């Protein structure tokens, strides 16, 4: 049955013969029960604490410098998400704030 | 652990690594078949580990340490060429190898170390003496104005 | 048993099996297949970014300043064609741990290998251009096993002397 | 691993090494091998193969000098392969790779050899750590009399 | 289940869902929709102003005089046209203290 | 194996050899650093003295 998503979301599934990848974020898709296979990620825009402690300036003076960064998944582009998706599913937000908050 | 090289010093080196079976290649697969059935992975490890390890230990005295921290490309080039030789004649591939740590017990390196330290610390005292000696004379001469001024008053 | 698995796009679903013999493998990400009882293998590789900490410890450059170095890389298993028939044929089913590991190694040897191979200002001034060589340097290898660097530099720096 | 074994000049050295051994699979060489050993066990192998390479080891490192097995041991390797080929497969067994695993010494023979350049560094470190205190003290110095003078004759206007 | 819902001037109402597969998102702001079993989804947008108190501890100015500066601030999510796009797609339905937190630090 | 100290001082008799190299390269490193370090010191105390 068709499932519906809200525009905070990215429904992407596979089904039955659709090999493409399928961007759906506010939408619905038709899911067989013991053919397709559910996951979601997550599009809210989350706020990264950006610390940096005891860093060397271009004098070489250390000072303590704190950074804050809003970080969100422009489910918008189609070649964006779709790269995104090939490793997003299955992370938590947790992680996924923290893996890019590091970088 | 404790292997001399060309000069002769004793560092303690570790190396890392990434074998793998080419079974792509069926007569390296076939060769290896022959002796590789029926041992578990530990002893596969163990005795590969010790062939790359007596490669390395040789090589020791190839390449100067000098040359192993600084030209470290042409010596992993060279390693890997030699151990994957040796070692595809036994029937394992090497991936990738690559040099972990460096150490030495004798204090060698560290002297090399800290020359540079003491040739930048040189400059760390020439920037304070600048700041110091610019502070100082016009710091005196307000000084200066300032009581001559009091007195003119007084 | 399983018949007609399907895989999402976040993971690469493998099957190989000799319909008349004859060696017939097939990787596909987030796609379509179908395996019967015994004519293939249902393996899946989760081609999640791993999360890499490489932190070298006493670490010297060419001018042999000691250094103890910590980096970020960020790699994740590609989906070229050729590349990933030995992506495939190369490590699962290991689990996440031991490709974290296996690459921490590798890439804390070739981290360390490339630190020395530039100075002490290098590191301070021109760091993004360290990173720009790691990749010049890196991805030849670390490609071999089918890992992608999408990124890498050093997290902090910090010295005894 | 062979213990307290000297070379050509008499060095004595406590010399480990590993070698790799497999029967082989030709054709008449098999009908000594399966008219020779089997069925002993693995360990009677691996024990008749070690006491047979320790002697010839042990040999073939006294037939070299310690100098030849310090730098070029790779080529080392490669006569034991050459002299130990000829007689080791007599017995079917053969040498798919050796080399030596470590050496020891207890009249400290390559601890003296690295003190040849184990000083040669700190000599340089030593230099370079003099002339940098050297340039350093001199400056500072320049500095300190020139804020001196200036300092002097602000208070010989105070005094004025 | 719910079908045929209408939300007061405060709150924007927003449903997205393919009729027949092709994007249709509608973002109304107290107006009229309807929505079936699974046709869409039923979400509010609160467009309450939201409070700010900006205090920021040992801040220095050009000239380099360290002061601890607190600031207010009166935000409010907008109700134009193609921005509300970009509001629906941003942030719900993340609670009031999240859009209070996140406009915090970034102000 | 011997017993009667017959081997052993064959095998010293390279490793006195091998000794003196070992100290002869001790040697050069010493006085040659030595030399710069008195002269470095010579030129920082003579710039000492001629600012005071």
């Amino acid at each position: 049955m068709f499932f519906t998503c809200g525009p905070n979301e990215a429904m992407v599934v596979s089904g039955f013969c659709r090999s493409p990848p399928v961007m759906v974020a506010g939408g619905r898709v038709f899911v067989l029960p013991c053919i397709q296979q559910i996951q979601r990620i997550s599009l809210n825009t989350l706020t990264l604490n950006v610390k940096s402690e005891k860093v060397y300036t271009r004098h070489g003076v250390p000072i303590s410098v704190t950074g804050i960064a809003q970080v969100k998944i422009q489910g918008q582009n189609k070649e964006m998400l779709a790269a995104a998706c090939q490793m997003f599913l299955g992370k938590t937000e947790a992680e996924i704030a923290h893996i890019a908050l590091e970088t | 652990e404790k292997v001399y090289t060309r000069h002769g010093v004793p560092i303690s080196v570790t190396g890392i690594a990434q074998v793998k079976i080419q079974g792509q290649n069926k007569e390296m697969l076939a060769a290896a078949c022959q002796m590789f059935l029926g041992k578990t992975e530990a002893e596969i490890a163990h005795i590969a580990l010790e062939t790359l390890e007596g490669h390395q230990r040789a090589i020791m005295a190839h390449m100067t340490v000098e040359e192993i921290y600084k030209d470290r490309q042409k010596f992993s080039e060279q390693v890997f060429k030699v151990a994957s030789s040796d070692l595809v004649n036994m029937g394992i591939s090497v991936v990738s190898y690559t040099l972990k740590d460096i150490h030495d017990d004798q204090d060698y390196l560290h002297s090399l170390g800290k020359a540079r330290t003491a040739q930048v610390q040189k400059d760390a005292r020439i920037g304070e003496a600048e700041a110091k000696r610019d502070a100082g004379i016009r710091e005196a001469k307000a000084k200066q104005e300032k009581v001559s001024a009091q007195y003119l008053s007084e | 048993m399983g018949n007609c698995h399907t895989v999402g796009p976040n993971e690469a679903l493998v099957v190989s099996g000799g319909c008349c013999g004859s060696d017939y493998k097939q990787y596909v990400f987030g796609g379509w297949a179908w395996a019967w009882w015994c004519i293939s293998d249902t393996q899946r590789i989760s081609l999640e970014i791993m999360t890499l900490q490489p932190r070298c410890e006493d670490v010297e450059t060419a001018e042999g300043v000691a250094l103890t170095v910590t980096g970020v890389a960020q790699v994740k298993i590609m989906t070229e064609k050729e590349l990933l028939a030995v992506a495939c044929e190369q490590f699962l089913g290991k689990n996440v741990q031991d490709i974290k590991n296996v690459v921490l190694q590798t890439l804390e040897g070739h981290l360390r290998s490339i630190l020395g191979t530039l100075t002490v200002e290098q590191i301070y001034q021109d760091r993004d251009q360290f990173a720009k060589l790691v990749r010049e340097v890196a991805a030849p290898d670390v490609g071999r096993m089918g890992i992608e660097i999408l990124s890498f530099t050093i997290k902090d720096v910090y010295d005894k002397v | 691993r062979c213990e307290d074994v000297e070379t050509a000049e008499g060095v004595a050295l406590t010399v480990t090494g590993v070698a790799q051994v497999k029967i082989m699979t030709e054709k008449e060489l098999l009908a000594v091998a399966c008219e020779q050993f089997l069925g002993k066990n693995v360990q009677d192998i691996k024990n008749v193969v070690l006491q047979t390479l320790e002697g010839h080891l042990r040999s073939i490192l006294g037939t070299l000098t310690v100098e030849q097995i310090y730098q070029d041991r790779d080529q080392f390797a490669k006569l034991v392969r050459e002299v130990a080929a000829p007689d080791v497969g007599r017995m079917g067994i053969e040498i798919l790779s050796f080399t030596i695993k470590d050496v020891y010494d207890k009249v400290d023979y390559l601890s003296s050899l690295g003190k040849t350049q184990t000083a040669v560094v700190q000599r340089d470190a030593d230099i370079g750590v003099a002339e940098a205190e050297r340039d350093a003290g001199i400056r500072e110095a320049e500095c300190k009399k020139e804020m001196l003078d200036v300092k002097f004759m602000a208070d010989t206007k105070i005094a004025d």
